[PDB]
RNA sequence: AUUAUAAACCAGACCGUCUCCUCAUGGUCAAUCAAGACUAUGUAGGGAAUUUUUGGA
């Protein structure tokens, strides 16, 4: 429940605990709740949010934690408008062979796929010429176990004490990959931001690059800071009372992990944004029927029992529970009146009436956004082709939640000569949309996918099951 | 616009010669001159590789054909240029 | 050197030749040091002396001159005529601005060469994090239109958090702006702790 | 789109072009035009080894032309496909 | 007057015997009828016939669409 | 020859160059128009024959030039 | 483009060059001798720093540069001294050098 | 697209000389644009009659003189 | 040009030498006395390990030489005749357009360098300037003698990095002294790693 | 302006040149004609609209026969541009 | 009285530092009852199958 903040895909999370909690008391129902999270600086409220009581609220301090671990935040210059520089580079690498050299034994922490690859042979290229580039076991042991080769890619690297984990191997791969570390074999281990789910428990932990590029801005991001938990959430297995993170970060963002990996993060609603799918849903439910329902609503809800805290984080100026409420009114409003632009909504005199349309219904079925709806809308008519239907599906909102890493677009653009469809003229070549158009046709096409956009497919075809019964049953409607 | 045509409609009135791609060359009048180099002339000379000459009255040719176009020095510096 | 005056003495021309190498440099590197200190009055200045440095021309001297393709003419129209710079800018039709620009002509040069020049209808709320912490959600719109000969591979722009004075920094970063931003409504964030006071 | 577009990025390389007739020339393309006419500062000859005719700068009409080989051995091609697409920043 | 985008509708109209002539062997030149509308020089023949003219014979053919660069003569 | 790195055709107009025919006929003459098709009108010609060696000379004209079966110009000796 | 009153100099044949000659103007000097005809050319050290043109005879003026590292008329530095010699003769045309 | 001044030769024998020592002759009945001659008479060099009137592809027709000037 | 077709009274003892053995070599010899030829014979005995004699085919990518001159004019001067003497392999012999740091990658692709000896310094200083200095094999030090002008402390800043510093590539380039005569030539050889050889 | 000229993107893959498109996309060797007497053979790589090709790896096959007879020299070429309007038949092997 | 010479920062590899011609584009001018030369955008095109540069060797 500290990933309530995270985004929206957050929001979405606080939503359900919020309807969980409004349903308890509308079937006065004994539900209980097992609110399992980080620490959280403002954590008592949430409580009070959650139907509790201050005495089984149990927020602690990260310093609470029983293998202690000294976090180490190195910040360097240049490095704010890329993921990793070549200082940063040695200084994992000075780490690593501190690791290595000790019983103790870390992990890297990297970007992507081909940050992993990059730093193996740069890893290779840095022991070759010093003592340490052992396996701490022999040269044809590590053979029978890498007998598979896939990726081959992997094997070169792995030779020499330094194992790469990606997000989407060969599963067998990875299982012998984990059983190298686990078993004591590798050495150091490199691993993308996306393989934090695999949790093999390491003593030192490097973090190289908290900068995330990402074709969503065509910039640099930082992994915020709920990614690097999971590297200060893994500790040592091997040398008791003893933790170890290297951190290899900008100047800037030296200051956010310095506060915010030893003091609780803190927790702050993303409801305002989504409110318009939320509500519509909410509508079409038809427990609302009124500008007062959703008041009632939201007062059933974290953003309602967070805003009063941190106000001018959520813009209410006014900050009284006469000032707050009529904020809230504006912006239920707001949610509405957009509601109606597209066609979702009726609303007329008589306490004043609210009910859903096609539009509306669909979407609260199938749980695509709002804003997704309303492009569907515009862009599908009598007599929209196939194409045109799929153009369409990739400008979901849904893909947002879909990387497009550097060199992705120039990868795509290869990839274009192979498709059966094309894209349309007036749209960009850089969005996500592009990248789920040609990632339809990869797989309707029986395409050769690079292992990478095999992720980012997959992902897609999460979304596209609901957004594509939308089409078809709007186009119905 | 193309100058070289500019130049040859300037000279209509003027002794031109002719070079095709066999090489029948000739010297008479220019009648006319346009976008695409098409050209008229009279009181011709016929002088041709074979050997015959003959002297002919009248004779338009096609310009695609054309190899160059042959005039006097009068319109070199001016009034054409600027 | 700022304002060009090559010289017939050359002795002093010999002496400016080498602040002409390392003018750029000295100044570029008290910039960085005012950054650092956090320090408003110089570094605004400094960057804006940098620039000039750079580019040989005052602040007054209207930027225009800056560009390869502008002809003489215009510039001196545009320096005397005493108008706020932006103002141009703003300007919409090629028309307007060759009206004003005291030359009818080149009118639609100019504005080709407007929309060539860099602009940005910013915004920037901040949410306030925790009581110290200060989240700042920047909205950067890059309005102009690129060109590989003019504007480079990218376009760098120092962004400044400073206090309302003007006296302190409090937070800084480069960002490029590239090709590909420009257009795209794009966002940029950083937090700023503060202080007791 | 056209691989005259090829050529076009190609600023000063050597090449010895086959010309439809017959001939072996090394020169320094410079900028080639949209109707394949390159220039060339450097030249050597071969008249209807082959022995040299003594010229030095030529300027090629593009119509001639056979086979243009050796300036360079790479692969790097598109470039429209980005243009078109990444102006559509509002409407 | 006879403009010649014109004299292809009247050779369609009419359906006229006919004598092509062709550019490189001057000798061989085809003979038939004109069929189609169109708009650069090439037309559809039909009841083709190339023959070798006295430069200075029993030779027949199919049905030819000759291209429209390579034609030298017709006579309708 | 003396010709220096000139870059384009409007950057050596009015040259004293060598002209190159399809059927093998070399001329000499000074650049006066630049075109299209390089319809280049010279200030005098001078074509040569060589026989299917040996080259010969003529002297008729001062032309304007047709582009069509041009190969390629070439610089002889610089004006002034 | 001679500025200063040095071109009176050049035209007598016993020119100079400093750092303070224009880079045109200095270029000229330069060529000045190597297309020949400079007879005698005065100078600062510049020369013997920079460019290679030996010529055969060589004077050297002075005892006492003024640094303002020390802030005082030193001695001839060594290092320069030597330096300025090396033009001494021309080593492709002629036998030794005064 | 400008338009061949043959409105001087209509309605006169001509003299051609056609593509490979091709000497044909025959009266201008009509023109055009592209020089596809649509003349009124075929005929071959020593002489023999080939074909009433004849369209000829203007690609293949260089010199035609006027047998009245 | 070969008039003599004869090496001078230095190279002739040099010359073997120079070709024999891949050693940190020294030279205090008489100024204006082929010093350019030795260093262009240094430079061919460099690429003799990378260009074949069999694949003419030049070895672009592996070797990158540098030049230490004192002054730009020197540098300048010395550019030219390294092009006339290394265009029949065909090497792009630039002097360095400096310019901005992360921009300073036209020298990566350039096949020989000849630059100022402070320029060099600022070049090998900066952090993404590893990858050149790793490829660099031929550090050739031209005018040594300047190390007693407060000058040749760079000299000796650029000796201290060559030697100290490259240690997670560890692998340490040919040094070639040059200079004119002067004693101490044990102590400078004893600097440069130079033995009697 | 956009519509117009790249709709004919497709008119490669539909048309004749269909089969060089597809050549292209998986290189093969084919038989490159001319005009005088020549015979040239290569795998495809770069494609265009009028013919204006690329290829790798290439032979040319072709003779100079001073007395009646033939000379069939040969030589290796790579990384060419023929001007299409010289080519005249290509096709497929297997 | 009055002072040698001399090197230098910073953005760049995921990336088209740079076009000869025609058409349109708006702003101009030079102008006669609806048409021509210039800057400027590349947003157009260049097998317009024949008058040129995509095939008569």
């Amino acid at each position: 429940a500290h990933e309530i903040s995270q985004g929206v895909y957050g929001a979405v999370y606080e939503t359900l605990i919020s309807r969980m909690i409004f349903i308890a008391t509308q079937l006065e129902k004994k539900i209980r709740f097992v609110c399992l999270s980080n620490c959280l600086a403002n954590a008592r409220d949430f409580g009070e949010w959650a139907g509790m009581t201050k005495s089984n609220i149990y927020n602690f301090s990260p310093s609470e934690r029983i293998e202690p671990l000294e976090i180490n935040i190195q910040s360097f210059k240049d490095v704010e408008h890329i993921s990793f520089n070549f200082s940063m580079l040695q200084m994992a690498f000075e780490a690593s062979a501190a690791a290595a050299g000790n019983r103790n034994s870390s992990s890297v922490f990297l970007p992507s796929r081909k940050d992993c690859m990059e730093v193996a042979s740069a890893f290779m290229k840095f022991s070759k010429a010093i003592e340490w580039d052992m396996l701490n076991v022999e040269e044809e042991q590590i053979v029978p176990y890498i007998e598979k080769l896939t990726d081959g890619h992997l094997r070169a690297p792995l030779k020499h004490g330094v194992g790469i984990l990606y997000k989407g191997m060969a599963s067998n791969d990875e299982r012998i990959v984990k059983r190298l570390y686990e078993y004591g074999a590798v050495s150091v281990l490199l691993i993308s931001k996306d393989c934090s789910a695999f949790a093999c428990k390491t003593d030192e932990v490097i973090i190289l690059g908290t900068n995330l590029y990402d074709g969503a801005e065509h910039k640099y991001m930082p992994y915020t800071i709920n990614e690097l938990l999971e590297m200060v959430g893994l500790a040592s297995g091997n040398d008791s009372m003893a933790g170890k993170v290297l951190i290899l970060t900008s100047h800037n963002m030296k200051a956010y992990y310095k506060k915010f990996l030893i003091e609780p993060l803190p927790t702050e609603s993303y409801l305002q944004y989504i409110i318009h799918d939320t509500l519509n849903n909410e509508i079409a439910n038809s427990i609302i029927q009124s500008k007062q329902d959703c008041v009632d609503w939201f007062t059933y809800s974290y953003f309602y029992r967070r805003i009063h805290v941190n106000p001018s984080y959520y813009g209410v100026r006014d900050t009284s529970p006469h000032g707050i409420s009529v904020f809230l009114s504006n912006l239920v409003e707001t949610c509405l009146n957009d509601l109606v632009e597209s066609s979702f909504i009726e609303i007329d005199d008589t306490t004043e009436i609210i009910s859903t349309l096609s539009n509306g219904l669909i979407a609260s079925h199938y749980g695509v956004s709002f804003f997704t709806i309303q492009s569907f809308v515009s862009s599908l008519s009598n007599t929209s082709t196939l194409k045109n239907m799929l153009y369409v599906l990739s400008t979901a909102v849904e893909f947002e939640s879909v990387p497009l890493r550097k060199g992705d677009r120039a990868l795509l653009v290869k990839l274009s000569k192979r498709l059966p469809l094309r894209f349309p003229e007036h749209t960009s070549s850089g969005s996500v949309s592009f990248k789920v158009f040609l990632l339809l046709q990869a797989y309707f096409s029986r395409l050769e996918l690079p292992v990478d956009f095999q992720n980012d497919l997959k992902d897609i075809l999460e979304k596209v099951v609901p957004l594509i019964n939308v089409v078809v049953d709007i186009l119905s409607a | 616009n193309g100058i070289p045509v500019k130049l040859l409609n300037e000279a209509q009135g003027h002794i031109v010669s002719l070079e095709l791609t066999t090489g029948a060359t000739y010297r008479g009048k220019l009648v006319e001159s346009e976008d695409s180099m098409n050209v008229q002339l009279r009181d011709v000379i016929a002088t041709e590789p074979q050997g015959a000459v003959t002297h002919m009255d009248q004779i338009f040719v096609r310009g695609s054909q054309i190899k160059f176009i042959v005039v006097p020095d009068l319109l070199k510096n001016a009034p054409l240029f600027k | 050197y700022f304002s060009q005056l090559k010289f017939e003495g050359f002795a002093l021309n010999s002496d400016i030749v080498f602040i002409h190498q390392n003018a750029g440099r000295l100044l570029r590197a008290m910039f960085e040091i005012c950054l650092k200190r956090g320090w408003g009055h110089p570094t605004r200045m400094l960057l804006n002396l940098c620039k000039s440095a750079t580019t040989k021309m005052w602040p007054t001297n209207c930027p225009l001159r800056q560009f390869k393709t502008c002809p003489v003419e215009v510039i001196k129209r545009l320096e005397a005529s005493t108008v706020p710079w932006g103002d141009y800018l703003q300007l919409e039709t090629p028309a307007e601005v060759g009206r004003a620009i005291r030359s009818e002509k080149y009118g639609k040069q100019v504005y080709d060469l407007l929309k060539r020049f860099p602009k940005m209808s910013v915004t920037c709320n901040a949410q306030p994090i925790t009581r110290s912490v200060m989240r700042f959600n920047i909205e950067i719109i890059a309005d102009w239109i690129w060109d590989m000969n003019v504007h480079g591979s990218l376009e760098p722009f120092l962004l400044m958090l400073e206090d309302t004075d003007g006296d302190s920094i409090l937070y800084y970063d480069v960002l490029f702006i590239t090709p590909d931003i420009v257009g795209h409504e794009f966002t940029l964030s950083f937090t700023y702790e503060l202080k007791q006071h | 789109m056209k691989l005259v577009n090829f050529l076009k990025k190609l600023r000063n390389e050597q090449v010895t072009i086959e010309l439809k007739n017959g001939t072996t020339v090394w020169g320094t393309l410079q900028s080639v035009s949209p109707q394949m006419n390159a220039i060339l500062t450097d030249v050597k000859l071969t008249l209807p080894s082959d022995n040299i005719a003594s010229l030095q700068y030529i300027n090629i009409r593009g119509n001639t032309i056979r086979q243009i080989i050796l300036p360079d051995s790479l692969n790097l091609d598109s470039l429209l496909v980005d243009q078109k697409q990444l102006n559509s920043l509002r409407r | 007057m006879v403009p010649p985008i014109n004299c292809i509708f009247n050779f369609l109209q009419q359906q006229t015997p006919v004598t092509i002539w062709l550019f490189e062997q001057i000798g061989i030149r085809i003979k038939g009828k004109i069929v189609g509308f169109d708009e650069f020089m090439n037309v559809v023949i039909d009841e083709a016939v190339e023959i070798p003219v006295n430069s200075a014979k029993g030779t027949p053919l199919g049905k030819i669409l000759l291209k429209g660069d390579n034609i030298t003569l017709i006579t309708s | 020859i003396q010709v220096a790195h000139s870059s384009r055709l409007a950057n050596l107009i009015d040259y004293k160059l060598r002209v190159l025919t399809q059927d093998g006929r070399v001329y000499i003459g000074q650049l006066m128009a630049f075109d299209k098709h390089m319809n280049l009108v010279l200030n005098e010609c001078i074509e040569e024959r060589v026989p299917k060696i040996k080259v010969e000379k003529r002297v008729l004209g001062l032309t304007i030039l047709r582009g069509e079966q041009i190969l390629s110009t070439v610089v002889e000796d610089k004006p002034l | 483009v001679l500025d200063p009153s040095l071109r009176k100099l050049i035209e007598s044949g016993i020119g100079t060059h400093h750092a303070g000659l224009t880079r045109s103007d200095r270029s000229l000097s330069e060529d000045l001798f190597a297309d020949g005809l400079l007879q005698v050319l005065v100078c600062t050290a510049t020369l013997a720093w920079g460019v290679n043109l030996p010529a055969h005879t060589v004077i050297i003026k002075g005892t006492d540069v003024y640094s303002p590292e020390k802030g005082s008329w030193e001695q001839l530095s060594p290092q320069d001294v030597l330096q300025m010699l090396g033009r001494a003769g021309r080593p492709r045309y002629d036998t030794f050098g005064e | 697209v400008s338009t061949p001044e043959l409105k001087k030769y209509m309605d006169k024998k001509i003299l051609l000389n056609i593509n490979g020592s091709r000497k044909v002759a025959g009266i201008l009945r009509g023109y055009d644009i592209f020089l596809n001659v649509v003349l009124d008479d075929a005929m071959e060099i020593n002489n023999h009659q080939l074909g009433l009137q004849t369209v000829i592809r203007g690609n293949s027709i260089i010199s035609l003189e006027a047998l009245d000037a | 040009s070969s008039e003599t077709t004869s090496l001078n009274p230095i190279q002739s003892k040099v010359f073997h030498a120079a070709f024999e053995g891949d050693s940190n070599m020294l030279i205090c010899a008489p100024t204006g006395s082929g010093k350019t030829n030795i260093a262009l014979l240094t430079v061919l005995k460099a690429l003799s390990h990378h260009y074949n004699p069999k694949t003419k085919k030049l070895n672009l990518s592996a070797f990158k030489i540098v030049y230490i001159a004192p002054l730009k004019a020197l540098v300048q001067e010395q550019v030219r005749e390294f092009q006339r003497r290394l265009a029949f392999l065909g090497i792009k012999v630039a002097e360095l357009t400096g310019d901005s740091r992360l921009s300073r990658k036209q020298i990566d692709e350039t096949q020989v360098l000849v630059s100022t000896p402070e320029k060099w310094d600022i070049t090998t200083r900066n952090s993404n300037n590893l990858a050149i200095v790793e490829l660099v094999r031929l550090l050739i030090i031209d005018e040594i003698h300047l190390l007693h002008d407060d000058r040749g402390p760079v000299l000796e800043s650029i000796v201290a990095r060559t030697f100290w510093a490259s240690k997670y590539g560890q692998e340490y380039p040919r040094i070639i002294g040059l200079s004119a005569t002067l004693p101490n030539y044990e102590d400078v050889g004893r600097f440069l790693r130079v033995p009697k050889e | 302006r956009a519509e117009l000229e790249e709709l004919e993107e497709f008119e490669f893959k539909h048309g004749p040149m269909s089969l060089i498109n597809d050549a292209m996309v998986t290189r093969t060797p084919v038989i490159i004609s001319l005009r005088n007497n020549h015979k040239i053979i290569a795998r495809v790589k770069a494609f265009d609209r009028h013919c204006n090709m690329v290829l790798e790896n290439v032979k040319e096959l072709w003779t100079e026969k001073k007395g009646k007879n033939v000379i069939n020299r040969e030589r290796f070429i790579s990384k060419l541009f023929l001007r299409g309007d010289s080519v005249i038949v290509v096709l497929k092997t297997p």
